[PDB]
């Protein structure tokens, strides 16, 4: 019953993406896929993604999270794909034929705002979601607004969609 | 995510306590990981922690109290070795570590009775 | 009528229970009725009742489980012979019998879990 | 910090009572006093009174109550006072010189509506009550809002005022 991902053609790729430009802390301000849940009762707070750039051009992904009395860094690796801008996940080989994994960097001015799409294929079944990173804790009205009807136009209905709480715990290190 | 777990267990006279955890499909591929906190008076401490892929048994810290497996959308948790001084409100957290983007749930938590076997 | 009551109590290993159920002052004439309620699984049933005055000590049925004492706003329940099958809410009517007007308050109930002792 | 009971000045008198029409049964349609509170998770069930005239004068003062799988009755002596449409308690005599109870019609039509005054005073505290009856369980609108200007007259919040709701358990009987 998860709602199923959207075809690729309604999710845009960034034009001329440049990887030396987008490397750095992003804020996650924004967070909205098949799997995601607002809930008022359980506010999610905000954590950072840091893009650190490596000599083959595939980028060290890590998330800064505030957990229980200490900081954690989870690591991913973002590999190229065939597109600028596009990138799997650096040991997909090891789940099989049938799982896939996209990055698809849909629009940044790499100094304000970037808005990512993730898409994690597998046999039965296909989760998605959309971020909206901030160079700042913040972003204007304008660029949250576009990043709903975006998710919307993805099939998201608007509970589907959170917008982590600001916090000065560990994800300014 | 939305997490659910029974809102009351009363621990066996052998201090054990048996619940589940349900949160949104996980698939195959993505780790995630389970860490069960327990508030009292106030204060929140962690109880026990296990990171795991969908459909295996869990795997926690050596001399855990803590023991279980997964299955679908659900962590199946056992709690042993309870007293009555561990009374208290043991919530389930949820994580989706990995691939990104990282995402959680958090339940309102299963407030486990415990009472001591007397004497004999 | 706001009536006021613990919303947890673990019987003791001899099945008993004590708790408090405040209300209005009922002042010194007033007849007071304290009827308790146990609601499990949907089901309704009178557990015990009692008629008094403020400051006197409680006269429930004979070979009730109930016993008691009336002092201020307040009756000072204790509720024994509790068996794991009796648990359940128990919830305290209060009702202000004579003179008139009549009028009462009911409580949300105290949830009692019983836990029946080990045969040693 | 109970509410004190007002000046007995401030609740009238109805004029030339006539006892041999206000016998009979009346519903409780509003119920207010220094005691009373109206809380919409807890409420309250209609009841009924019903006034006996006896030859003495005095009135058998019956209250019809739905209980836990059955019906109640209660019972009391209104001995008529001073004046006609006062009463006071058959058994007043046994509680002791410090303490006093008043029951004063303050208005009634005998066919439609009637509202009643209650003052049980003792020692160290007084509790007053008023309240609207009904000939049928339902009242004309305009006659309850009197009832709230008239029970705010005595210094009562509207949150001390309650519209038992109508039940067809035991009160018809």
């Amino acid at each position: 019953d998860l709602i199923p991902a959207p075809p690729l053609s309604k999710v845009p790729l960034q034009q001329n993406f440049q990887d030396n430009q987008f490397h750095g802390k992003w804020y996650v301000v924004g967070l909205a896929g098949n799997r995601i849940l607002r809930d008022d009762q359980h506010p999610m707070n905000m954590y950072a993604t840091i893009y650190e750039l490596k000599e083959d051009k595939s980028y060290n992904v890590t998330s800064v999270i505030s957990s229980h009395k200490k900081c954690e860094y989870t690591i991913a690796t973002f590999v190229p794909g065939s597109q600028p801008g596009e990138f799997t996940l650096g040991n997909i080989k090891s789940y099989g034929d049938k799982t896939s994994y996209l990055v698809r960097v849909v629009s940044t001015d790499y100094n304000q705002y970037a808005v990512v799409f993730f898409k994690l294929a597998e046999d039965n079944a296909e989760f998605f979601a959309i971020t909206i990173y901030g160079r700042t804790k913040e972003l204007a009205s304008e660029l949250k607004e576009n990043f709903i009807r975006f998710s919307k136009s993805l099939g998201l209905p608007e509970n589907h969609i959170v917008f982590p709480v600001p916090i000065d715990q560990c994800i300014d290190g | 995510m939305h997490v659910a777990q029974p809102a009351v267990v009363l621990a066996s006279s052998r201090g054990i306590a048996s619940f589940v955890c349900e949160y949104a499909s996980p698939g195959k591929a993505t780790e995630v990981r389970v860490t069960v906190l327990r508030q009292a008076d106030s204060q929140v401490t962690e109880v026990c922690a296990a990171t795991y892929m969908m459909g295996n048994e869990l795997t926690f810290l050596d001399d855990s109290i803590c023991t279980g497996t997964s299955s679908g959308n659900q962590v199946n948790l056992t709690i042993q070795g309870l007293r009555a001084m561990d009374t208290g409100l043991y919530i389930c957290k949820v994580e989706l570590m990995y691939p990104p983007p990282y995402y959680l749930g958090i339940g309102n938590g299963t407030q486990i009775y415990v009472i001591d076997p007397e004497p004999c």
